[PDB]
């Protein structure tokens, strides 16, 4: 039950020359038949290849100084950048794996950074060993993602990209990790590397590599960022990455004694290719490609290309000619990051199912005997002739002028056995969510621009791609936005809306907070003929309706009674809408810190917060709602805009409820009030629909009545904190017994007055869990008068109880902070390729 | 209250259409999701389907090539139809109602006893099918002849009563 | 299709005893899609269980059920006469909606002996056609 | 972190022996690892314990009080361990955070062999 399991190479990411800045990029420069070879920058102080940003690094984005910063080789700020873009191709929210079994391999040389004394100005002391000390490239990266396997920095020269790889890949067999970065990186700060190869005679005039070309005079030299992210294939399997090859076998081995330290051999060469086919269990027939070390100088691409003939050359069987190509033919040599750069160019061929072309420049090689016609360069885009298995291989080589040489097997992934998909919560309506998050609003902004400019010149990618991939794939940052969209181009206009500062309907934007969230219950007036009947078909919100009707006739003979009113049916159908609602945020990832109530609202609050069971809920609200309609006829409520005090004729009116500094309630006496109404026609005032005045004497009548009704219940110690707006504070669910359920209809409400002191206590968002936005406005007020950000959300609206407006309110809860469960909502569906995160880097260079 | 009460032809011979209907009483038939269930003999339940008030369909892909659920909202009723059906088919089929698509069911209908064979109604011989025969009497058991085999016999449907000793 | 796979096959207690009944399934589903029945014999199955702990309106408090991913378990404290039935647990996460094989929930009685009849006799277990667990003696009865 | 793994449950087999080669000739940086393994080969050798120049007295920022772990005074037996195999750890703990334990033990009896 144990062999070399394959390893999965679940994402990759590199920065390269010619502009190249992702796998893709490096796709177009590799088709395009356009090199890089350009002459050196002046920025750097002293022809070859040269990296877009070599020395631009985000650095408040990790939390390192600038200070810091200018002193870190830029090898060590490109290998932390492209790090995070690997992981983000392989679809890890880096957060996630933070005191993780995770290593880190990094291959790398020094390269002349930091060499000259150091301008006191730039205050660098301190910083400059740890900021180039070889073992610090690989263990910043473990520090800053919190990462705790291995941790190694790998010097072997060119080759020290793939022995990373071959190092992360028996960590990973031998239980060392359970995932693994590798790769290498190389920026040329200083030139003494170019001034030695000169001197050498081994750099073309050109600065291109020519390989296996009758053009051949030397090496370019470049740099650049390559990583991969190892996985053992059946960890990516069960935990369904998007496996993107499989490293198959691979092995490492030295030429020792050749002819000079630097010098080739092509024993060497064979030996390493046989022990790889070994390990992988296969033959050179099995592979189609190969992707070689392939520097364009006279003397070693023969050395290379007879190696080849001996091992990819014989027995070729039934497999055609061999196609052999190089990468530097187009970048350069890359050096450390030259090896995981040619993996990097065959994992897009398997994506699109076609063998990477090279830059073919001028007659092949005289030097080489292609007399056998066994090998063919890969000239243009060619077919990937699958293995006598059908499986596509391909075989890509690093050898190093130290010595040190390296050969890698990576195969094209198996197939996923397919699982049962999760349910996706919330009917589908064609909209999906599509999140945004950054550490800045610029690189905020950035995201959506690029996401934009993705999305407009990828059309076809399916919008719950980018949906799912935004929301599991990607990490939340503080600065937040999201995008409603039925369908591409629909989210290109509303990802741009964001980009450019536009207030457009379907887009929100947000900043997440600490704090915690606050169920508020109305009650009042949220009820409309028809409400929240198109969450029927959610298994979540549907069977609390149904356990609803269950407890409502045996306590009053009611029940859905929405198929197709009154204060004692108005009262517990709404009840029942909220405490559904309530479970359906529940579901989705919305948990309480604490619940709130307006009045009835208070025991919907209770019920959620699990003082009093549902039935219990119910009885006391539809025994509390029964002894209303006992005292109708006369009475009355009004709304009264203008706050209170001010409006504090006496002996048949008085303040039953304060909603905000701007709206209160006022009841009493039926006409007294029409007098009050009739009076303001010459401040805001309206009356509610009623034929009573609670929350006033009018109520004394039914007490003593309603205690006794309500004396079986059971209040029980809650799970969610439960304020109370009556005591004023935390209470205790033991509590609210039938005189609390009395105390709660007779003394006034002081809603405004909770608000208060729950935004004093620093709770973050407010969440009205009701069918229609009713004290959400008067909330916003208070929070305005305390100056505070908190946020106010509704969940459902009238002509909005569809999913599609709960699907609204989890963006927007999502926006400010709370924690929705996108897996339980957005099901699970696929990884889709994405920018990455938009690094705001600046230039640092000592 | 609620209450579920489904008909349909019990006894069936291989190749032909099980067709069943439930009727729903007191219930609201809009907003929740009607099902059929059936559980072939002794073994653990099987979801076939369901269909809402308004004709929204959802089938068990193990048998959507050969069944279709239907609503009459005028009737307040709801059906089943199972073609080219075969003796794997032969199940208790019953009629559930769920709090939502594929969810959880709280009302059941009373169970159907669907049985799918080819073999003309026999009368016992006492020293039969179909199996509703009456006289420690144990169940029934088939043999591959097709016959059950388990005092006053009683054979309902081949009129026959031994009632020997 | 996820499986659930329930165990024990047959538990078999007294009454008051307190009977654990186990379900596993063949990958995670959350615990907003987990269900739990009783049927008694012939009859069609009652929920007890909705949500993986929520008790059914009208289902005696005795019945608790807990468990989360891949294990779920429903538990009744003290089994009462009535209890005495098959339960089946119910996936419904996964498109294609499943149920438990189901488990028994026999009487314990001290063991007896067969008296080809088998006449009255416990355990079950015997090496046809038996007959159910009888009213007032509780032992079975084989006919091969 | 050595209390909580070689001071716990060592159940009759004595203190675990305790010290550090860096003691006598200081931090090699790279090779301080190989120097401490070493230093355990030349013990296993002679069968002693190599000791560790132990000054003043022990620190007082550490728990002492299982009495669990002690100081590589002088020289000291080297218990085996019930299998019989005498064994020793050896740590080093890089300051890019990268950590290393390797269990050194004893060489296995040599299978004889006809001599030639």
């Amino acid at each position: 039950e144990l062999e070399s399991e394959p390893i999965a190479i679940v994402g990759m990411a590199c920065r390269l020359p010619g502009e190249v800045d992702s796998p893709e990029r490096l796709w177009e420069l590799i088709t395009s038949g356009r090199d890089s070879a350009a002459e050196v920058p002046d920025d750097r102080g002293w022809h070859g290849n040269f990296m877009a940003g070599a020395g631009d690094f985000d650095a408040a984005f990790f939390g390192i100084s600038p200070r810091e910063a200018l002193a870190m080789d830029p090898q060590q700020r490109q290998a932390l950048e492209t790090t995070w873009e690997a992981l983000e191709s392989a679809g890890i929210p880096p957060e996630t794996l933070r005191g993780s079994d995770t290593g880190v391999f990094v291959g790398m040389s020094h390269q002349g950074y930091a060499t000259g004394r150091p301008r006191p100005e730039d205050g660098v002391d301190g910083y400059l060993l740890t900021g180039n000390t070889a073992s610090v490239a690989s263990g910043r990266i473990a520090y800053v993602l919190g990462l705790e396997g291995p941790a190694l920095t790998v010097d072997t020269a060119c080759s020290s990209s793939l022995v990373a790889l071959h190092t992360a890949c028996g960590s990973l067999r031998d239980g060392d990790c359970g995932l693994a970065v590798a790769g290498g990186v190389s920026v040329m700060a200083g030139p003494e590397v170019f001034t030695e190869f000169s001197r050498q005679g081994a750099l073309s005039p050109d600065g291109r590599c020519k390989p296996f070309s009758d053009e051949a005079d030397g090496f370019g030299l470049g740099e650049g960022s390559a990583f991969v992210v190892l996985q053992r294939l059946s960890d990516a399997r069960r935990e369904g990455r998007r496996v993107l090859g499989v490293v198959a076998g691979s092995a490492v081995n030295q030429d020792g004694a050749s002819n000079g330290l630097s010098a080739p051999s092509g024993v060497a060469q064979q030996r390493v290719i046989r022990r790889a086919w070994a390990r992988a269990g296969i033959t050179g027939a099995d592979v189609a490609v190969v992707e070689a070390h392939g520097t364009g100088t006279r003397l070693g691409d023969p050395v290379e290309a007879s190696a080849l003939l001996a091992t990819y050359g014989k027995s070729r069987g039934s497999s055609g000619p061999v196609l052999l190509g190089s990468v530097k033919s187009n970048i350069g040599h890359a050096q450390a990051a030259a090896g995981v750069a040619g993996v990097i160019k065959v994992l897009l061929g398997l994506e699109r199912g076609v063998v990477p072309p090279m830059l073919c420049r001028g007659e092949r090689s005289g030097l080489i005997d292609w007399s056998s016609g066994e090998i063919e360069l890969a000239d243009g885009v060619r077919e990937w002739s699958p293995a006598a298995d059908g499986v596509r291989r391909a075989g890509v080589s690093a050898f190093g002028v130290s010595g040190t040489n390296a050969h890698v097997i990576i195969a094209e992934p198996p197939e996923p056995e397919p699982v049962p998909q999760p349910r996706r919560m919330l009917p589908a309506t064609g909209v999906v969510p599509v999140v945004l998050s950054a550490r800045t609003g610029a690189a905020l902004r950035a995201q959506a621009g690029r996401l934009a400019d993705h999305l407009a010149a990828h059309p076809g990618i399916a919008p719950a791609d980018v949906s799912w991939t935004m929301a599991r794939a990607r990490q939340h940052f503080e600065e937040r936005a999201a995008v409603l969209a039925a369908d591409t181009a629909e989210a290109v206009h509303r990802l741009r809306a964001v980009a450019d500062g536009a207030v457009v309907p379907g887009v929100v934007t947000g900043s997440a907070s600490d704090g915690g969230s606050v169920f508020v219950f109305p009650g009042q007036g949220a009820q409309w003929e028809g409400m929240a009947r198109e969450l029927l078909p959610v298994p979540v919100f549907a069977e609390s309706i149904a356990e609803c009707d269950a407890v409502l006739s045996e306590v009053a003979g009611f029940s859905v009674s929405e198929v197709l009113e009154r204060v004692d049916v108005v009262q517990p159908v709404l009840f029942a809408v909220m405490v559904s609602l309530a479970r359906l945020w529940r579901a989705c990832g919305a948990v309480p810190s604490a619940v709130i109530g307006h009045s009835q609202g208070e025991i919907a609050a209770a019920v959620v917060a699990g003082a009093l069971s549902l039935e219990d809920g119910m009885r006391v609200v539809a025994r509390r709602s029964r002894a209303v309609r006992a005292v109708a006829g006369r009475g009355s409520m009004l709304s009264v805009r203008g706050g209170r005090s001010d409006v504090e004729w006496t002996g048949r009116l008085e303040v039953a409820a304060v909603n905000g500094p701007d709206a209160v309630v006022v009841a009493g006496d039926a006409q007294a009030a029409r007098e009050f109404l009739e009076y303001c026609e010459g401040i805001r005032a309206r009356a509610i629909p009623v034929d009573y005045a609670s929350h006033t004497a009018h109520v004394e009548p039914v007490r003593d009545e309603l205690v006794q009704a309500l004396a079986g219940i059971t209040p029980r110690r809650a799970e969610v904190p439960f304020f109370s707006t009556l005591t004023g504070d935390f209470l205790d669910g033991t509590e609210l017994d039938a005189g609390y359920w009395y105390r709660n209809l007779r003394h006034p409400v002081e809603f405004h007055s909770a608000v208060q002191a729950l935004t004093d206590q620093g709770y973050a968002t407010f969440i009205e869990v009701s069918p229609h936005p009713v004290l959400a406005s008067s909330v916003q007020e208070t929070l305005d008068d305390a100056e505070s950000d908190a946020a106010v959300l509704g969940t459902l609206e009238r002509d909005a109880g569809d999913a599609d407006r709960f699907l609204t309110a989890l963006a927007d809860a999502h926006t400010r902070g709370v924690a929705v469960d996108w897996e339980a909502v957005l099901g699970r569906a696929g990884l889709v390729d994405l920018p990455g995160y938009p690094f705001q880097g600046k230039r640092f260079w000592l | 209250q609620v209450q579920l009460q489904q008909w349909g032809a019990g006894l069936l011979k291989p190749s032909e259409t099980l067709s069943l209907t439930c009727a729903v009483y007191g219930g609201s038939f809009s907003g929740y999701y009607w099902s059929w269930i059936r559980q072939p003999p002794g073994k653990g339940l099987e979801w076939i389907g369901e269909i809402n008030h308004s004709g929204s369909t959802n089938y068990n892909p193990s048998l959507k090539s050969r069944v279709t659920i239907s609503v009459d909202t005028s009737k307040n009723q709801f059906s089943l139809k199972l073609s080219s059906v075969t003796a794997a088919d032969t199940a208790v089929y019953y009629c559930a109602r769920g709090r939502g698509s594929s969810s959880s069911f709280d009302y059941w209908g009373q169970g159907t006893l669907v049985t799918v064979s080819s073999a003309s109604t026999k009368g016992p011989s006492v020293f039969y099918f179909p199996e509703p025969v009456t006289v420690h009497t144990f169940p029934a058991v088939l043999q591959s002849s097709g016959l059950y085999s388990l005092c006053n016999v009683n054979h309902k449907p081949s009129n026959t009563k031994v009632d020997k000793k | 299709e996820t499986t659930l796979t329930q165990s024990p096959g047959t538990l078999s207690l007294s009454p008051g005893e307190r009977a654990t009944l186990s379900c596993r399934a063949s990958q995670s589903v959350s615990s907003y899609y987990l269900a739990w029945y009783q049927q008694k014999p012939g009859q069609a199955p009652r929920l007890l269980m909705y949500g993986a702990s929520n008790r059914a309106t009208g289902i005696p408090d005795r019945f608790s059920g807990s468990g989360s991913g891949t294990d779920f378990t429903l538990t009744i404290a003290r089994l009462e006469p009535e209890d005495f039935a098959v339960y089946f647990c119910q996936q419904y996460g996964t498109s294609p909606q499943t149920f438990g094989q189901g488990t028994n929930v026999e009487i314990k009685r001290t063991v007896a002996a067969p008296s080809c009849l088998l006449n009255n006799f416990y355990p079950r277990e015997a090496k046809e056609s038996v007959t159910e667990q009888d009213s007032k003696d509780s032992t079975y009865s084989l006919s091969s």
